[PDB]
């Protein structure tokens, strides 16, 4: 009855959400056909699928998702693929000839022209929700439809629907490797928009699930698509409160309302344990302090950044699968006694804990272990003004040549707002100093 | 609700069976090591002889 | 005859009185079905109290069932006895309250409101004469202190002359599960105390100690708080509805547990609990009962009794049993301890009796007990809430719906004046 | 720390071992007094799917007293995407939490159609007169005819009922006039058979019925036809079942719909276990 | 993508880890936290008055007259002590009710006339 509908835009998210929309399937036991398979006549009482999937009376669930990006490259694998008869033929969306990693294109000139399609679908999606919680939504920054199409799209999104929740999982750039040139230009424009025309911001990079898929799951060469599921296993984590039961379960209002102090600060940390291989399972007891142990540490942080030098300022555990209330609060109470985790002062309670019945549900032949009990952690750390640090160090030692500016000006883009983005985070790096301060 | 009350009631229901197959289990392995052990020394006297 | 009205609301108001009506549903043998099983005819005597009769002989609970989102009707619908409550008393809402209590009280716990009222008031005018009301919620959550706050000063505008009692789960520092629980805490308090005749404090922390070293147990899950809690819930009514040689109803132990019209803050404790490998070895004598009572390991509030002094404490018994040991030793625990107890005001002990012990136990004694050391319960509270408003941090969440920064200003000055009341008295 | 589990002798095992003893004697306790859920269960499957014989006709003529099972026939209807295929059988069903709360059978008991081919105890019906004593008789279009179920038990006969529409009173799911199964002895229990093409349905009226055969059967009181909603699934302890009602379909044309058509069906000569089909 | 993403027509889903969970959170019962000594619900229902003034005293275990306890002091048959478990007090609340509820009138369609005025029996005719 609590409906989410998923926006994908860019191509990180449909490539994301190929391998996310592959879990609910997966998880719900929805075949790629469509079709819940017929060998279920003792079982019943299931309707948590219509958060996602929508009824039909020949019997057929459809995603309540709109996938959008500017080229045909990446949609038309998902049209020709296995799960070609289950998206809807116009939940898929496409456009010409890309945006190029350029910001101007993505905003001014190409996804100017397309944003009228995109808003008719998503309100015909949007009558058939009796109750719809928000928005949640994946993209990439470093993209030029990824940031310039998404930049447009949430201010249109605000208009039409006053103050309802708007979630982000955003693929920031990872600091040493990357693949665009002109990222931080891309990086820069997209996140001076959408300070004030969003509401949380889960970040991801690249290079730090590199890190975790070789020192947990041993492999040594991992594509996108290992990387795709473990991003995949987080977003079911956060959500799995809305589909099935639990001793405390969590809305889309409630983890938002436990996460942000100030409307200013938005930026949480997503980590994700226990993460292993198969074999490696068997052996090893996981108890539900070496599962919170293990999000704990630097090492396994998904966002390239130390803890350390910064201090957390809220924090969400959404547990999964045969956890006793009991050992979530000794396992806390051994956190709250560590010296190398530091609080500020004016949370004196920092945890907001859900718990979930479910077990999480691994697809066959994956690289991760199929595991009994595990947690997401949503930790919001000052210790990310150190990425805005790295990056804003970049844009000015490239805008000092004018390099690349002829790209941006000559679109449609003013040259007026290279400056005012900047300055719009230099004020915000002065806003994380000053929470970060004791009283 | 009315299909959750009836899970519920089936739930309960695989509870008893899982029991019953529980206590089965030990009583037919109690007495299949019983005949190994019996069958093994009855050969071995038979062969010293 | 004198008929108690039961209100519940949030997830773990739903949860209690899940569980309240199991036991008294044991108690007087009423089977799931809704009609009854049983032997004696002292259990029909008073059974007017907590259940309605319908058309062929059916009992059906006179509570009401109030949330803001289905997730936990679906449950208390598919319990044990998910049958027996009326469907037309489920108030259920459309979206959570988010862990605010601006949701809960302004916005939209404010059209639910009218609802509720609409359900209560069919109830009361239905009873013959009706003794009162009992409640059941949380205060750290956004649907338990945001409209049952909200519904106890509406009842309150419309039947003045009566009793009110509440049954309040107070946060925790150690078992906190929320970071915004100080902000809600405190909002609720300052409602409390204008409209409440009774205050029973519940602390899971609390909870916890009696399940791990009394109890001995391995996994205390919420299945046993919400049961030892409601041993409680009816150990306090026993003698409304059962015979025996001293009835006290809940009336007078509101006249005599409540000197002060702002002294209505409560510890209770709940006397016959053992192992399952103690059990058949202990015997149940009335002094073994008075021995547990009085220990800080049995409250069911977390604060030490041994901080404070006892302004006046109640003890309600069970059973068939002798009236000499009662009187025996509740005046030798008030000999022995005369440091623990006030010297203004003699004869601490109020004493009750009834003659249906629970079921499976040969007597029972439960505790009320009105102590300073409460106190030491609201400056917890009262100490992150000042080290949290003075940053300003996580209030957008309620200015930004119709709040004013000064419900914050007087809910710090009437909680900071309540415990400087409990000083001037120790 | 680390834990082990209920045989090493680390830690709190004691209080385990008396919990899990008690656990065990009041298991063993409950089921050797026979107040097991399985047990209630197996007993009331025992009950219910218990096999019959049905009766064998010579002349095509259905006797008055034979055993015959209701059958609605498949036909490829365009109404739905999702129905049920194949031929379906009136079976009789409890109420699902009831029946497993109580023992003894709750009149009154709703009906239903099952994929279901070999007669058993759920859907074996006994064509009786309301005139009583009738010994090789035939019975004929147009003529009152009662259906009698045993149902498994050797106990009690119960009888199919309905009634007009009432505020209160209706169908569990298509919200029309329902059918369910009363030991009442009234005029409510009597029902018609007539042919189904409305030409020469008043020609056809008093004629021996044939066996195994697509027939109307309508009610007396209520004017209204024995109908199967296939489209409309209703949960039960034994899966999926069709819904059944009391109304009568027409299409453009004015004749009866296939929703409408029953047939009788009597027992094989050569294996009395197996029906005609 | 078409190597990757397969059908897996292999009827993944599991459903009773959740319901197992259920159980385990809703833990133990009465019967096991709080009921003493194993005894049976039917024997403590008695009252105080019914025990002492309409049952006379009645305890036909005890005997009649006291006896020196010997090893302990003081002497050993206690009324207050040993108090009589027999089956629970009774009268005939429990039988109008069930008169009063459990009667469905069987006489569906009764004018209040001929319900009031019946023929009198000859007995009561004066
Ligand atoms: N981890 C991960 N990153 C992805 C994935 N797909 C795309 N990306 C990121 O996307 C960035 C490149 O931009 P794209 O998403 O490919 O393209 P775009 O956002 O649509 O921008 P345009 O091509 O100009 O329209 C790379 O730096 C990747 O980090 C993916 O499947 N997994
Ligand atoms: N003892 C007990 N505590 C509970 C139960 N359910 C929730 N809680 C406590 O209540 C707090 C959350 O309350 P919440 O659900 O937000 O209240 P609501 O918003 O009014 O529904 C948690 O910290 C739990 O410790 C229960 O069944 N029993
Ligand atoms: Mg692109």
């Amino acid at each position: 009855m609590r409906e989410c509908i998923s926006i994908h835009v860019g191509q990180a998210g449909v490539q994301i959400g190929n391998a996310c929309w592959e879990l609910y399937c997966l998880e719900h036991g929805i075949q790629p056909d469509g079709q819940m398979p017929s060998d279920k006549t003792i079982g019943g009482g299931d309707d948590s699928f219509n958060t996602f999937f929508s009824e039909t009376g020949a019997g057929k669930h459809v995603p309540r998702a709109v996938f959008v990006d500017l080229e045909p490259t990446v949609i038309d694998e998902v049209r020709t693929g296995t799960y070609r008869q289950l998206f809807h033929p116009e939940q898929l969306i496409t456009g010409k000839e890309d945006a190029a990693n350029n910001y101007a294109r993505g905003h001014y000139t190409i996804g100017k022209e397309i944003i009228d399609l995109v808003l008719d679908r998503i309100r015909k999606l949007a009558d058939q929700c009796t109750g719809l919680q928000g928005f949640l939504v994946f993209h990439s920054f470093g993209g030029g439809t990824g940031s310039g199409f998404t930049s447009l799209l949430m201010e249109r999104l605000s208009v039409d629907y006053g103050k309802k929740s708007k979630l982000e999982f955003s693929i920031y750039p990872a600091p040493q490797v990357s693949t665009a040139v002109v990222e931080p230009y891309n990086s820069i424009l997209t996140t001076h928009t959408t300070l004030e025309h969003s509401d949380c911001a889960f970040m991801v990079d690249n290079e730090a699930i590199y890190d975790i898929c070789r020192r947990n799951l041993d492999i040594e060469r991992p594509t996108y698509t290992n990387l795709n599921r473990l991003i995949g296993q987080i977003v079911s984590s956060i959500t799995a409160s809305l589909r099935f039961d639990g001793a405390l379960n969590v809305d889309l209002t409630e983890f938002q309302t436990n996460l942000v102090p100030y409307p200013r600060i938005h930026f949480p940390l997503a980590t994700y344990a226990p993460v292993i291989s198969a074999e490696k399972a068997y052996h090893e007891q996981l108890s539900v302090a070496e599962i919170t142990n293990a999000c704990f540490e630097p090492a396994n942080q998904m966002v390239k950044c130390d803890p350390r030098h910064g201090k957390y300022m809220a924090c969400c555990l959404l547990y999964r699968g045969d956890v006793v209330p009991k050992d979530v609060n000794a396992a806390i109470a051994t956190i709250k006694t560590k010296r190398t985790i530091q609080f500020v002062d004016w949370c004196p309670t920092g945890f907001k804990v859900g718990i979930n019945y479910q077990p999480p549900t691994v697809v066959p032949g994956g690289d991760l272990a199929k595991v009994q009990r595990a947690v997401c952690m949503l930790s919001n750390t000052t210790a990310i003004a150190e990425a805005w640090a790295r990056l804003d160090h970049k844009f000015d030692l490239m805008y000092a040549k004018r390099a690349f500016v002829h790209w941006y000006v000559g679109e449609g883009m003013e040259e007026g707002e290279f400056s005012e983005a900047r300055e719009d985070m230099a004020a915000l790096e002065k806003d994380y100093e000053e929470v970060g301060v004791d009283s | 609700v009315q299909r959750k009350q009836f899970l519920r009631l089936l739930q309960n229901e695989q509870f008893e069976l899982d029991m019953e197959e529980a206590i089965q289990k030990a009583e037919e392995n109690k007495r299949l090591k019983e005949l190994q052990l019996k069958q093994e020394e009855k050969l071995a006297m038979e062969l010293a002889k | 005859m004198r008929e108690i009205v039961h209100l519940q609301a949030g997830q773990c108001g739903n949860q209690i009185g899940a569980k309240f009506w199991e036991v008294i549903s044991d108690e007087h043998g009423i089977d799931p079905t809704g009609t009854y099983h049983g032997d004696s005819d002292l259990q029909l005597e008073r059974i007017n109290v907590y259940y309605n009769e319908a058309t062929g002989g059916k009992y059906v609970p006179r509570a009401v069932l109030v949330d803001l989102e289905p997730g936990t009707m679906d449950s208390v619908r598919s319990g044990p006895f998910g049958q027996i409550f009326r469907p037309d008393n489920f108030v259920f809402g459309q979206s959570g309250a988010g862990n605010n209590w601006a949701k809960g009280h302004y916005t939209e716990g404010a059209e639910l409101v009218d609802s509720v009222l609409d359900v209560v008031r069919k109830e009361a005018e239905s009873c013959d004469c009706l003794q009162g009301f009992q409640l059941t919620h949380s205060l750290g959550g956004g649907t338990g202190s945001g409209m049952g706050t909200l519904l106890i000063s509406k009842i309150r505008e419309e039947y003045p002359d009566r009793i009110m009692n509440t049954f309040s789960v107070v946060p925790s520092p150690k078992v906190s599960d929320t970071v915004v629980e100080p902000y809600n805490a405190t909002l609720s308090v300052h409602q409390l105390v204008e409209n409440t005749d009774e205050t029973y404090c519940i602390d899971n922390e609390a909870l916890y100690d009696i399940c791990f070293r009394t109890l001995k147990l391995t996994t205390p899950t919420y299945g046993d708080l919400n049961h030892l809690v409601s041993a409680t819930m009816s150990g306090v009514t026993t003698c409304l509805r059962f015979p025996g040689q001293l009835n006290a109803d809940l009336r007078k132990l509101a006249v005599n547990m409540v000197p002060f019209p702002r002294l209505h803050f409560f510890m209770p404790g709940f006397a016959p609990l053992t192992s399952r490998g103690s059990q058949q070895y202990r015997a149940l004598t009335v002094p073994e009962l008075t021995q547990q009572m009085f220990d800080a390991k049995n409250m069911m509030a977390a604060c030490d009794p041994r901080h404070g002094r006892y302004l006046t404490v109640a003890a309600v018994f069970r059973g068939r049993m002798s009236m000499k040991e009662v009187d025996e030793q509740m005046l030798n625990v008030q000999n022995k301890n005369s440091s623990y107890f006030v010297e203004w005001i003699p004869n601490n002990v109020k004493t009750a009796v009834c003659d249906i012990p629970p079921r499976g136990l040969k007597m029972s004694a439960t505790f009320i007990g009105n102590s300073t050391a409460i106190q030491e319960l609201f400056k917890r509270i009262s100490e992150q809430f000042t080290a949290m408003f003075r940053r300003k941090a996580f209030l957008h969440w309620y200015t930004g719906e119709g709040m004013d920064e000064m419900e914050f200003t007087e809910a710090e000055s009437n909680m900071n004046d309540l415990v400087s009341e409990y000083q001037q008295y120790q | 720390q680390n834990v082990y589990g209920p045989g090493v002798r680390i830690g709190n095992w004691n209080e385990d071992v008396y919990l899990e003893e008690e656990l065990m004697k009041d298991f063993l306790e409950k089921r050797d007094k026979g107040k097991l859920l399985i047990q209630r269960s197996r007993r009331l499957k025992q009950n219910l799917l218990r096999p019959m014989q049905l009766s064998v006709t010579e002349d095509g003529y259905i006797h008055y007293g034979d055993k015959v099972m209701l059958v609605n026939p498949d036909d490829p209807d365009t109404e739905a995407d999702v129905f049920l295929r194949g031929d379906l059988s009136l079976c009789m069903t409890p109420d699902e939490i009831q029946s497993h709360l109580k023992d003894e059978l709750e009149v009154p008991c709703g009906l239903s159609a099952v994929q279901a081919k070999t007669p058993i105890g759920r859907n074996t019906f006994i064509i009786l007169s309301v005139h009583r004593d009738a010994t090789g008789q035939v019975l004929r279009y147009g003529q009152d005819f009662c259906l009698g179920i045993t149902g498994g038990f050797d106990n009690k006969m119960l009888y199919l009922s309905s009634d007009h529409r009432t505020l209160l009173k209706s169908s569990k799911r298509s919200w029309l006039q329902e059918v369910y199964l009363t030991d009442e002895v009234s005029h409510v229990n009597c029902w018609q058979a007539a042919f189904p093409d409305p030409q020469l349905r008043l020609e056809y009226e008093g004629f021996p019925v044939p066996a195994n055969a697509k027939i109307l059967i309508n009610h007396c009181h209520t004017n209204r036809g024995l109908a199967a909603h296939r489209h409309l699934f209703l949960s039960t302890y034994f899966g999926k079942e069709a819904e059944v009602v009391a109304h009568t379909y027409l299409d453009s044309h004015r004749v009866e719909k296939p929703r409408n058509h029953w047939m009788l069906v009597t027992g094989n000569p050569r294996d009395a276990s197996s029906s005609m089909l | 993508y078409r190597k990757e993403y397969i059908p897996f027509p292999d009827h993944r889903p599991d459903q009773i880890s959740r319901w197992y969970g259920k159980r385990k959170v809703e833990g133990l019962p009465y019967k096991h936290l709080i009921t003493h000594h194993q005894e049976p619900p039917h024997r403590y229902l008695i009252s105080t008055y019914d025990d002492h003034y309409n049952r006379h005293g009645y305890n036909p275990g005890l005997p009649p007259l006291r006896t020196w306890n010997g090893q302990k002091l003081l002497w050993l048959p206690e009324k207050s002590d040993f108090p009589l478990l027999a089956p629970p007090t009774n009268y005939g609340l429990y039988e109008q009710l069930k008169q009063r509820q459990l009667t469905p009138k069987a006489g569906l369609k009764q004018s209040t006339y001929t319900s009031s005025y019946p023929r009198p029996p000859l007995c009561a005719m004066s």
